[PDB]
DNA sequence: ATCGAGAATCCCGGTGCCGAGGCCGCTCAATTGGTCGTAGACAGCTCTAGCACCGCTTAAACGCACGTACGCGCTGTCCCCCGCGTTTTAACCGCCAAGGGGATTACTCCCTAGTCTCCAGGCTCGAGCTCAATTGGTCGTAGACAGCTCTAGCACCGCTTAAACGCACGTACGCGCTGTCCCCCGCGTTTTAACCGCCAAGGGGATTACTCCCTAGTCTCCAGGCACGTGTCAGATATATACATCCGAT
DNA sequence: ATCGGATGTATATATCTGACACGTGCCTGGAGACTAGGGAGTAATCCCCTTGGCGGTTAAAACGCGGGGGACAGCGCGTACGTGCGTTTAAGCGGTGCTAGAGCTGTCTACGACCAATTGAGCTCGAGCCTGGAGACTAGGGAGTAATCCCCTTGGCGGTTAAAACGCGGGGGACAGCGCGTACGTGCGTTTAAGCGGTGCTAGAGCTGTCTACGACCAATTGAGCGGCCTCGGCACCGGGATTCTCGAT
């Protein structure tokens, strides 16, 4: 895992407060969390660097993300 | 009927038949198909009150698959739901990028 | 707390999808990115457990909201 | 062969009550009952077999909704759902 | 009298943005279409309600992804859209 | 060679209610492969499901029922 | 007055002694052993010809003839076990065809 | 030459006294007594034997009706022997 | 008219389990009973009755094996006997 | 004399076992397996004729050869 | 439940030994019952025997005997 | 690692098991098994040990013949694996 | 002794006895015995030479229930006089089918 | 006092392979084995007798009864042993 | 870039009618209530565990000056190449004509049950015998009575050897498809077994003189069986040696 | 399919010891002459009919001979099921240390069954009756086979709105080319945290009881849906305006 995971773990409990009180977590859940966040961020930067590519670009943008966002619906 | 004593307009015995015969589950609660009748009848509402909003925008009396793809898609909600939906004969909203006017 | 998922490990998780280069903004443009998709995940998982009548998230609930999206 | 076609020119007339609606729109209409009946009532059926339940009620049904609707829509439906099934077990 | 480049085009865009009418001709879409499924057994027979079916997911399918083609077009600052932007439009959508 | 019944001027309308004014030579036929392509997806999907009927005409829900298992779910029909 | 009236029986309890005494089986026949044997030769072929019976009314005919016979034998599945490895003369088979052929 | 024939006949006419029975059928069931009258006799001299026994009783009968008929045959067989071995005593 | 391959043989089936003659001719299995005794025992004669206990016998023994060949037959989802059926049958019941 | 086994006859043969195709090879395949039973019976049918002293081999030695072989015959004592 | 100690790789030994390569799943269940029903048919042969000479002990004779009778003669516990 | 392809130790040790004679059945559980049936016979009955070591060579030897057939039984209809089909078929042409 | 008189090395004497209280008949020819035991020694004596041989094969000087089970079952005509019998510790014939081996 | 065949297998064992010895489980499957044909031939013999209207079981029902039980080669082997052992013994 | 003129393109308004929509109606069938239970489905309670809450630690992660070379956005020219008018060309749509199935209906043929007539096949009436019942004395075989001494069962304890539970994952079963084969249905042919009759004696089947084969009881003399002291191939501990077998690489 | 190396296996081999033949002491039931006892199979002899051999006839069936279809041996791909591996746990096992039910044998004794007349009785074979299932026929129903059906297929060409295509030509896009600036290392300080411990505790997964709700029939049914018909809203066409680009200018 490429997150580090104390502070993965307090924004989990701090995104989870505002829906439902007084939770907890198993830690496994946590580590599945972090799992689906970060493959779904490889795949994000996969789709903006083929975004980038297709502009004549090797740098990263916003604009490249908010498109790949758009088309992946 | 089930339909009137739960207050509803869609069939909630005709829900029961289908959820019954669908194989969904072995056993059916009392509340499971009027509960989803109710549902179905709430979003049915909603779309005709959008699409009869655009059918009066344009000055027509009748309903066409042009004003629900115009109500869905002007509306997020509806639109996420029906995200990955096809409109038979609904073409699309009117828009042009800023980039490409003269 | 969205502050904690600091720049260098944002430049790592770039670094595995194979970016050599970022742009200064795109820290705070991943960050609001990983808060929607973190909302929309644990929205269903919650939603289960309070289906289960349990007070505890479980990994099977948040694979489980993995797999409806 | 049945379909929702009266019940949703019922509702029409509740919203729109001069408003009429062409046999393409109203094919178009049970196909979106159909789907959100499949969509809802499947979802459902995985929620009690997740929870190791043979039973659906009610409330798969209503996390079901919660599940599918964005929002507001979710929380009107629920608000009707659940004041037709208390209508009902009175 | 002649109009620039690009003015009877956004005319166009106009008039087929506004109507819903199917784009294909229906009789050659229709060879090609028993000519797929003949391709996989053979005698086959369509209904007419199939065919149309078939003609509008294949418009819709085709409408949006040149949706997606002129924004990713639009995206490298061009106007032109060509066989890359369509790579792109599908590589991204993961087909 | 049904596959030329798409015409040129077809792809062109096409594109148009795409929002498309320019259209580089070389999308037509590209257009016209990915075309086929997806036919091919659908339509294999929707024979699949004829044979397992024991049917030898194509239905209307044969078609709805194979794009919805691709996630392109089809109203009206 | 003899011994298989004495004992309610038909069949011959004094000729099935006789035979066992004959038989070479042992040396000694206790007095019960034939009563015993007899009856239960008696019970089985009154079992056997009661399933025979059957099988002959329902066939319209007042004689059992080898085929009702065989009827009665592989219809039993007791009476069959018991006489798996037996031929029944002009008995021919069961009427039976594996689903597997049938159009 | 002995036969169970008329025996056989006796207890046809005590189970359908109107039908009949052809020879063909008359000699099976002929057969068929011979055939479980030597069954039974074999596996009692065989129970004899192995005990070290020199006698057949009506024991021995019973037990070797035990290892040869299945289930309710055996059942209601131990139970016409018995009733007639206690009205021949 | 003709009957499809399969309802004669049906009908067959039905035909000879219902009834119980004899199915071999009797002078030829008589030929084939005095010539395979000949090769034991020289100046044999035989009584008719151990011809016909012969045929009983024979027959029934045959249709017992094809019984149980077919039940192989059918066990490899087939419905004509072959002899690899019979040598299996033979081989289980251990001759 | 074993071709005195006719096609016709182990055709009826196998119809009575509920057989409804017959490969061609069945016939002659079968005529041997016929031959080795007929062998076997009567090896020890002609044994007991010949214990007895006697010219003529009688029924009651057959169905004595088959009970041995374990195929008891009822009917023929 | 004791028919449960005739264990999944016990099952497989004896197939080996059978010269068998590949075992289905649901081959060890259904050769549990099969072994259940012999078992029963012998031990019911050979109790029979133990009643028959007023003993208490089944012997190895007993069981010999039943599968003599039974046409699976055993040699070597006369 | 090494990994030994499927079917190579399965025929090691079908010519390690036809090799040797031991039995193949654990002793007591199969010692509990007949006790227990006898005892759903006759109550309270004991058994001497070599009656009990004859039950175990009588079972061994009849399973391991069935399975000699049931192989002959799938080989017959060109498969490898042997299922319950093939039980049910040995056993039916065996007479059972 | 009569063995010795007929040549044998089983008993003659002891097989005449056995006769006389097998309950097989009530008279015994005195020749049965010596032929009882002639045919005994005989089966005996080749069953035992092959044992002995398939022991040699494997350089083993005791005859153990392999090496017999191994005579019977590789001899056809043993094999089918004892087709029906378990001979105890045996294990059976090594023996693979074609179609399972690679 | 129980008697066996041991002594005498192992007289046979000694013939045929002067240095070979045998198991004790062996000789308990050659004696079973013994019993075993001893068993088949008596009977054999006495059902021979009796099918004959026969008291006595003599050389010849034993040898009719052997040609019938043992197979082939092996039957005329021991027929040939028998025959040498009565005419010798005679 | 923002006037001003001018035309094209479309929008609007007004109308024609027709057909898609609205609406009734007969029905008919999918829908709803009366009554039974079987629970599944939830309420109460409990031991546990893993999950939250908190102090060092050192150390790796992070965060922050610095500067810098690596892009990237912004113009410039070229040329390049694709859209628009005009025109021609035409398959496609119009729009029609005819052939054309999937199907059970509506006919057709052979199979399989009902209906008199005539016997071979048992169904009854009388005739002389081998099989069956009695008790008696007379043996024996079997069944209580009483040991008694063993081995079959009951509990303790390493421990390890095997059994149980995942864990890739890859051959196996299987399954639809397909070409050829090869065998079942139908019919003329040409046998050749079924039906029938003839004569006979060879051998089955009794009948008896008989003599010689094997039982039965007793005894003398015994090999075969029960114990029983002891080197040994057999069982178990290390070995090297190919012997196979699995993964690159012809 | 093989040529080889790397490991995991039985093989061919060397060593130590140990219950097991195993050869031995000896002890007793079993055995085999023996002489008859008598009772059974042997061997003419003699008669009666059963099975042949054969003459002889006929029409049922076998036997070729085609036709065709439907079955079987393949095959390529799906998916998936059991396997070989490894690790961790559970109970089988060798070793006790017992212990009392019951197999085994010995007394003895007292039932019990059998030739032996012996007294007699059902059984079985003629002999002569009928009469019930073959049979010989009939009739209706089993099925197969075309095969018209209204509705959907397949083919088809005239006129005409759509498709080429070509020339133009005028705006993209692409590369050059650059200048700035800004992320990326690069190095130093920090500071936050994994992890190691430790604490208490809430909830959760499980277990047990039980009962309220839903399935699940039947009979009763009225609301939906095809069928049909009535109808006016708007798809399409004629006439006139808004807007809407489009060129020149400066």
């Amino acid at each position: 895992l490429l997150i580090r995971k104390l502070p993965f773990q307090r924004l989990v409990r701090e995104i989870a407060q505002d829906f439902k009180t007084d939770l907890r977590f198993q830690s496994s859940a946590v580590m599945a969390l972090q799992e689906a966040c970060e493959a779904y961020l490889v795949g994000l930067f996969e789709d903006t660097n083929l975004c980038a590519i297709h502009a004549k670009r090797v740098t990263i943008m916003p604009k490249d993300i908010q498109l790949a966002r758009r088309i992946r619906g | 009927t089930r339909s009137s004593r739960a207050g509803l307009q869609f069939p909630v015995g005709r829900v029961h038949r289908l959820l019954r015969k669908g194989n969904y589950s072995e056993r059916v609660g009392a509340g499971a198909p009027v509960y989803l009748a109710a549902v179905l009848e709430y979003l049915t509402a909603e779309i005709l009150e959008l699409a009869g909003n655009a059918a009066r925008d344009n000055k027509k009396t009748r309903i066409i698959p042009r004003h629900l793809q115009l109500a869905i898609r002007n509306d997020e909600e509806l639109n996420k739901l029906l995200g990955r939906v096809t409109i038979a004969q609904g073409g699309v909203l009117p828009n042009i990028q800023a980039v490409l006017l003269p | 707390n969205i502050q904690g998922i600091t720049k260098p490990a944002i430049r790592r998780l770039a670094r595995r999808g194979g970016v050599k280069r970022i742009s200064g903004l795109i820290y705070e443009e991943t960050r609001g990115v990983l808060k929607v998709f973190l909302e929309n995940v644990i929205r269903d998982a919650v939603t289960y457990t309070e289906h289960a009548k349990r007070k505890t998230v479980t990994a099977m609930d948040v694979v489980y909201a993995l797999k409806r999206q | 062969k049945e379909s929702y076609s009266i019940y949703v020119y019922k509702v029409l007339k509740q919203v729109h009550p001069d408003t009429g609606i062409s046999s393409k729109a109203m094919g178009i209409m049970n196909s979106f009952v159909n789907d959100i009946f499949e969509r809802i009532a499947g979802e459902a059926s995985r929620l009690a077999h997740y929870n190791k339940r043979s039973t659906i009620t009610s409330r798969e049904i209503q996390t079901a909704v919660r599940l599918l609707l964005p929002g507001e829509l979710a929380k009107h439906a629920v608000s009707e759902g659940t004041k037709a099934v208390t209508k009902y077990t009175s | 009298h002649r109009y620039r480049p690009g003015t009877v085009a956004l005319r166009e865009i106009r008039r087929y943005q506004k109507s819903t009418e199917l784009l294909i001709r229906k009789l050659p879409f229709q060879r090609l279409v028993r000519e797929i499924a003949q391709d996989f057994k053979t005698d086959l027979r369509f209904q007419s309600s199939a065919v149309m079916a078939l003609q509008e997911a294949c418009e819709a399918y085709l409408v949006g992804l040149f949706e997606d083609t002129n924004l990713c077009a639009i995206h490298a600052k061009r106007v032109t859209i060509m066989p890359k932007d369509i790579q792109l439009a599908r590589r991204i959508r993961g087909e």
